[PDB]
């Protein structure tokens, strides 16, 4: 249900 | 930090939220 | 938050939304209380009950958030952690004493209008404020009722309860790091956190010096919004001695 956040955040 | 507890939106420009007063009635 | 009302933009800027990798989702609130530091509670991060022990790599924090869902672009700063810090005598297995938590930030987060750390008490702040009848505030993301989800922040203002009542409306054993808050049954209004709350602030705003002051992390309840039931908050400046331990050592 959550917007994608950047993928840099997810590295 | 010297700064917290502060709101840039709030205590910096002198504005109240719209709830804040019911919190400072009940400090009696 | 059940029976509380949208944020005004601003309103909590040190609102902290702690937030898993995968699957993505809330796990918790939190709190800034510097550039570097961020403080839930101990459950939030474990509780071997539920199979919960989450380490640094699982998650991230979100800051300066009103919107729920929203990636908010430009507004909100997202934060990977460098180390989490349970209380030691953390007791998950009973009733959750000592429910509290720090997690450092791997660099430290901007500050601006929407983020912004929130003050601890001191000895004679928390004498002259944490008394019953006494309102705080809590806020958060969680479930609006207790069996949906909140659009935006949610912020309701509760009373501080008398500790024999607090007492009195629970078979589990309180201790002197619990307060608890909400209306009795009697007062008519209402308002509780719920699922998705815990580890957000319950905050008194001084009326000696203006500022706003942490002085409840949100930790359990029995349910939401319960009529007879209380909210109950770990005591922040019980256990400041511990918090200040962890930042000199390792700030
Ligand atoms: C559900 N709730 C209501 C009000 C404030 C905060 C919360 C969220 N907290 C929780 O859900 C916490 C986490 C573990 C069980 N729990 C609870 O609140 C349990 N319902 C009661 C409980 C308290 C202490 C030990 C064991 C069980
Ligand atoms: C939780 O995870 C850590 C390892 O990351 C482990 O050492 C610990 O024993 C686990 N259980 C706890 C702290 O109850
Ligand atoms: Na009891
Ligand atoms: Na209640």
């Amino acid at each position: 249900d959550f917007e994608e956040i950047p993928e840099e955040y997810l590295q | 930090e010297a700064d917290c507890g502060l709101r840039p939106l709030f205590e910096k420009k002198s504005l109240e939220d719209k709830t804040e007063r019911e919190l400072l009635e009940s400090y009696i | 938050i059940v029976e509380g009302s949208d944020a005004e933009i601003g309103m909590s800027p040190w609102q902290v939304m702690l937030f898993r990798k995968s699957p993505q989702e809330l796990l918790c609130g939190a709190s800034l209380i510097s550039d570097r530091w961020v403080l839930t509670a101990a459950h939030c991060l474990l509780y071997p009950p539920w199979d919960k022990n989450f380490t640094e790599n699982d998650l991230l924090v979100r800051i300066g958030k009103h919107s729920r869902t929203r990636y908010e672009r430009n507004i909100e700063k997202i934060s990977m952690l460098e180390k989490i810090y349970i209380h030691p005598r953390y007791n998950w297995r009973e009733n959750l004493d000592r429910d509290i938590a720090l997690m450092k930030l791997k660099k430290p987060v901007a500050f601006s209008d929407y983020i912004h750390p929130v003050c601890l008490p001191d000895r004679e702040t928390a004498a002259s404020l944490l008394q019953a009848g006494y309102k705080g505030r809590v806020t958060g993301w969680g479930n609006l009722k207790e069996t949906g989800q909140p659009s935006v922040l949610q912020v309701v203002n509760l009373p501080i309860v008398e500790r024999p009542v607090c007492k009195d409306s629970t078979r589990i054993r309180i201790t002197d790091n619990m307060f608890c808050a909400g209306y009795k049954p009697d007062e008519g209004k209402r308002g509780d956190a719920c699922e998705g709350d815990s580890g957000g602030p319950f905050v008194m705003k001084s009326p000696f010096n203006n500022r706003w002051y942490q002085m409840g992390i949100v930790s359990w309840g029995e349910g939401c919004d319960r009529d007879g039931k209380y909210g109950f908050y770990t005591h922040v400046f019980r256990l400041k001695k511990w918090i200040q331990k962890v930042i000199d050592q390792f700030g």
